[PDB]
DNA sequence: CGCGGACGAAGCCACCATGTGGGCTGTCGCCAGGC
DNA sequence: GCCTGGCGACAGCCCACATGGCATTCCACTTATCACTGGCTTCGTCCGCG
């Protein structure tokens, strides 16, 4: 259902990092922290409005905005698959290590609401710098699934991750 | 007849124990997160420096072959003759045909299944053993399938020999079952009396030549580390380390020598790169006949924060010692040893003014 | 065996070392966040200033057949033949065909997948390793897949080579673990007595050529800062590195030029925006025999404010060495030097006026 | 090698520099509050006194196309090709097509999407590189995507000139890494020595024709100040700045020029309200050979106050001086400066009459 | 914090009605924005953050205009009604805001009563016991305040934007 | 030499699916007058 | 005894800003290791112990 709010935020910010500079770095300034923060009392004035009413949503919402804008201009610039369904990507075509790329994304499955959100913009800014896609409402909604699910999404994202990449390597034969 | 030792001690982002993939190793303990030292890593820190410090060392390794190589190498034999005879030492203990070999390595002698854990001398007794044998070594190394022509019992008797570390931790050895020792020491995991999340820490390692046009980081990634104040906590069967040692005497020894071990050491995991080494805050000796009893249970309510956690944990240590010892009445020998003079903490039995002082008062009361 | 260095250091709106957002890394410790200077950091600029005041410097590099190539061009080759000469280099050495190379760049000789760490002249004795075998060079540039003509032994000795940074830091070496040296340092992360909460800092650059007298400016951002006086720690085992460097006196220079590069270095990390160029307030040098103790737990209590935070860290750091040395007691050699002469600080030992004083005395106490 | 300077400052309700509210900044240092002058503003006021008396402008713009392009039109170009002209200057150079342009505004060349930092004779040789080629840019001028016609080592070389500012403070453009230069000065954020509290002050704005029943004021509003005596602490890499422009006798007039600018300029934020045009209360140059000695520790335990300020802070300014070269011994040449006549100040090195007469003095000593 | 709310409106409608009915003891709360206080406010109080929490509240209430003085949202909702209905100006509004919730607990008191009796001036309605509670609870936790502040600002003005269109 | 314990002898069979929540608490203004 | 009312005098109104700006490159590792044991039958023979 949130996957609605969700693509609302998606597709507004997606034209407000390009059409309004000062939105974004408003928005980039945010990355990574709680909103409670007080660099995040800039991104209120996009933010606030399309969150529904537990703070994983909002945790959800906010960091996927900032995330968002934080794409370099070159990411920024140009069957929903989940994130790991563009880390097989991002394996496969362009060309990223495997073994290490694999440990990262079971390194994300165990962590906890709190410590996803602190691997998250790194992994995902990594994946947006060579121009992998990413499906910012689907990420969205799976981050506010992971505050009560132990593995439930999770588990999802590693079985999708791993089948995607057996599936492209199968299909070039 | 058991000797426990409890410990609060805190560790400034240390990251000591890290689990298979990097992160610290975590218990989700009263319902909270909170990072733990494993048992394990903290014995094997014991374990080494008390032989280390009591000049013993025993030997855990799954290349026994190749260690007796070496030693009947150096006793004159062959190259080709000193493995031949390390394979008979192997080939002919056991109640299947030998000791079963993991499958063969180029240039190496064969690594046993199972890990040997033996003293020193006795892994050189045992290349005594198969050296008096030498001719009849000579001949089984012509035949295509060699067998155990070396005595079964000798060897058996070497394989038994104990050190203070198999006194104290005990072995297993499933093909040679009259070789297994009951350790003498339960060795809790180490949690924090805390809630702690996974701080995590981002470094680059820099290129060090110029580039042309573009610098950039050598290499960039992620290490998590944690800090926090941990709950420590082991026993000791009196009973069953002077059953081990036969001798009280040598049993003494080993349970000074552990209990200091147990306040002295620290895993050294990434210690390079955090310096973690730190004396606990509190630590406290109780000597008890009836059964061995952690506070653990102390620190199931994790403590809330935004304050020094140690003075909290250590009263908060107090009180539980104080209400078990009215809950469950014992003429249990107490005392403890404290960094803090904030607080008397009475329960904890009478105040010793040093670590040292402190275990030779309770070693010297059991 | 372990010369032990602590030292209280504060600095003024610095923001020495960030993460990867440009915030000051911090600690949550002791239940308070506290701004931190990884360790990685502060060793790097100690390692710069010792390898630029004892004259030898090493080189971590992922681009070391680039540099090889350099030399060999400057020897006479011709630069296809420097560059399959180096790639010779790389391809000799290691167990699998030869050092796994980065995907190749154009116009560039392709970077190593690990980063190496050996001293300058070693690369150019590398250098003359790939120049004497000219020849067979020149014959496998020819082939299509070129095969590892130079010795290996003669390269892996060359690569064994230690500067003073890899005999006091250590090295590591994936596919070649006969390089791999063990450090001789403890470098802890330098955390702030006090918490520490991160302070933005509004910045416009302001943009001359103005269009139409707007003041509008050109950019417009926050960077975020922090002060505070920070806790510092490092070990040093004696033991490791006078088996590393092998005889004692150039352990001996090597330990006192590192503890006077951990006493004048700063990471510089946006020193031209903040010239936190600052000397420790407080430091405390032990020479102890038995273990290492960082006084960290002393600083878990985060201190509380509104004061002057030096002179109570001061006092507070003695209280704890004091309660330390009474309840671990030790035949270590301490001693202290201070800026402040408010406060005796009777535990941290002898006094002596200067840093280099305080170095040397506890240098020629070890 | 290391020329460092230190400065007691008084400013009276100023409030030069503000953030993004309005209030001045501020440090929570030694625990408690103290306002601060960050350092960009007063060396942006620095690099513009220097250039101002040294006579060489630098300019630090995002819209370097536009300015090239009135060069070209004065040249004798028609603004079309001046514009692209100008647009084939930027993008002849960098590793990617050219360096990014900003989204383009109606009737105005578009803003590069970093900030150029370049010396002005420098941007009228780009005009002149530009203006060889004419022929060349006019036939690209016809294509629909246009590319990088001009030479690029050209433009590079020109890229890579260095006025003062450049040599002094440094430069960093990302696209060309071949152009940046490293900084030979560090300019630490003057914080007050004592805490302060941020002062409130009210305002209004008088409506002056009057209209019957209304008395109200044309505006309201609060804006916010403050006032104290302030630390200062900067550094000059010699060798560094021997570096960057080469000769030595360059280097000394660009350090005695830098010192000179340091006691002189304000960053004026909030001048014509409150003139808090002011000379440093004290003033102590020290030039070290090991490594520069901020002494900013000195003051991280506040000052109570209800007494001025000014004499307790050169007076503990001095016993930090004077603890730091016990504790850490050095040949370093010092140097100190001051209107208060109260104290001797010993461990400040050698008394001078005069800013001037110091900075002599010190620059001489330092060659 | 329900506990704090409860003693919150009975000190608000006691107030009130010392405001409107007598004058000596309202100019006695007027002035401090402070023994008269102690004797008045202090019954309603259950940290020095909550009773400044009240006695600020209790002056800045008896500081009104007679026009507003004759006469659950928060402060944030407050701010984005004054801007939708009275026609003030939002994008400054809106700075005061940022700058309110930036301060810690002296400052938000040096900030908050001219914001306030500009809110009144305009007869914009304040729930009086929450931004009580709401300062008691900024001694406790600034940030989750101050957020809540401005998220439900520029949340309820945008929902007024979509009932305008 | 006798008894007890341990070991040995077989017969052995293999292109695409996921949604939920709600239960705990207390307070004044004081004094005087009239009913 | 309970309930209700009262305790010099304590001001009013008007007012609340516009505009502009919000960066960009680069870089992301290797190696080695990965347990045993048993939970069938009866009987006979051999070896060890007493």
């Amino acid at each position: 259902y949130i996957l609605q709010h969700a693509d609302a935020l998606v597709k507004r910010v997606s034209k407000l990092i390009v059409n309004e500079p000062a939105a974004r770095a408003a928005l980039r300034r945010g990355v990574g922290l709680a909103p409670e923060d007080p660099r995040m009392l800039a991104a209120h004035r996009v933010v606030a409005p399309y969150v529904p009413v537990v703070h994983a949503v909002e945790r959800a919402f906010y960091a996927v905005a900032a995330i968002m804008a934080a794409q370099p201009r070159s990411a920024r610039d140009q069957r929903r698959p989940n994130l790991g369904v563009s880390l097989a990507q991002a394996v496969f075509d362009k060309g990223l290590n495997a073994d290490s790329t694999e440990q990262r994304l079971h390194l994300i499955a165990r962590q906890n609401l709190d410590g996803v959100h602190r691997h998250l913009p790194r992994l995902v800014l990594y994946l947006r710098s060579d121009q992998v896609h990413i499906d910012w409402g689907i990420l969205i909604r799976d981050l506010a699934r992971w505050g009560h699910t132990p593995r439930h999404v999770a588990r999802e994202w590693v079985q999708d991750y791993h089948r995607t990449l057996e599936t492209l390597t199968r299909q070039a034969e | 007849t058991f000797v426990d030792i409890h410990a609060i001690q805190t560790l400034p982002y240390s990251n000591i124990n890290r689990d298979d993939l990097g992160s610290p190793k975590t218990v989700v303990y009263g319902g909270k997160e909170r990072t733990r030292v494993s048992s394990q890593s903290w014995k094997r820190a014991v374990r080494h420096e008390v032989e280390a410090r009591l000049g013993d060392k025993a030997v855990r390794t799954r290349r026994i072959i190749s260690e007796i190589a070496k030693r009947l190498r150096e006793r004159g034999w062959d190259a080709d003759l000193a493995d031949a005879g390390a394979r008979q030492v192997v080939l002919s203990v056991g109640k299947k045909s030998g000791i079963k070999l993991e499958k063969e390595k180029d240039s190496e002698a064969p690594a046993t299944s199972v890990l040997f854990y033996l003293p020193v001398p006795a892994i050189d007794e045992l290349a005594a053993i198969a050296d008096e044998h030498r001719d009849a070594v000579a001949k089984e190394a012509a035949k295509k399938t060699p067998k155990g022509i070396l005595p079964a019992d000798r060897i058996t008797e070497v394989l038994k020999s104990r050190n203070v570390s198999v006194n104290l931790f005990g072995r297993m050895l499933a093909e040679l079952p009259s070789t297994e020792v009951d350790g003498a020491v339960q060795f809790a995991h180490a949690f924090t009396v805390h809630g702690t999340t996974v701080e995590v820490d981002f470094f680059t390692a820099v290129d060090d030549i110029p580039k042309e046009n573009d610098h950039g980081s050598g290499h960039m990634n992620a290490g998590q580390f944690s800090a926090g104040t941990f709950y420590r906590y082991a026993n000791v069967n009196l009973d069953r380390l002077v059953e081990n040692t036969g001798d009280a005497q040598t049993a003494r020894t080993a349970v000074a020598e552990f209990l200091r071990a147990f306040l002295s050491t620290v895993p050294s995991g990434k210690q390079n790169a955090t310096a973690a080494m730190t004396l606990p805050d509190l630590v406290h000796i109780a000597v008890r006949f009836d059964r061995p009893i952690s506070f653990a249970p102390a620190f199931e309510t994790a403590l809330y924060g935004s304050d020094g956690y140690t003075l909290r944990a250590c009263q908060e240590l107090n009180n539980y010692a104080e209400r078990l010892r009215e809950v469950w009445p014992d003429d249990a020998i107490r005392g403890y040893a404290t960094v803090e003079n904030k607080t008397d903490l009475a329960a904890l039995g009478e105040r010793y003014d040093s670590y040292p002082a402190l275990i030779d008062a309770m070693v010297a009361a059991a």
